[PDB]
């Protein structure tokens, strides 16, 4: 898994294909 | 904030499920 400093970008990249706010938060949309 | 830990220190798979759960 990734258990490393990814502060947001990162982080917050987990935290989409993880939890995903049950829809998406906005990085691109192809 | 969250970076202080998943950014100074380390991040998990379910420490992040906790920032949404």
């Amino acid at each position: 898994f990734v258990n490393q400093h990814l502060c947001g970008s990162d982080l917050v990249e987990a935290l989409y294909l993880v939890c995903g706010e049950r829809g998406x938060f906005y990085t691109k949309p192809t | 904030g969250i970076v202080e830990q998943c950014c100074t220190s380390i991040c998990s798979l379910y420490q992040l499920e906790n920032y949404c759960n």
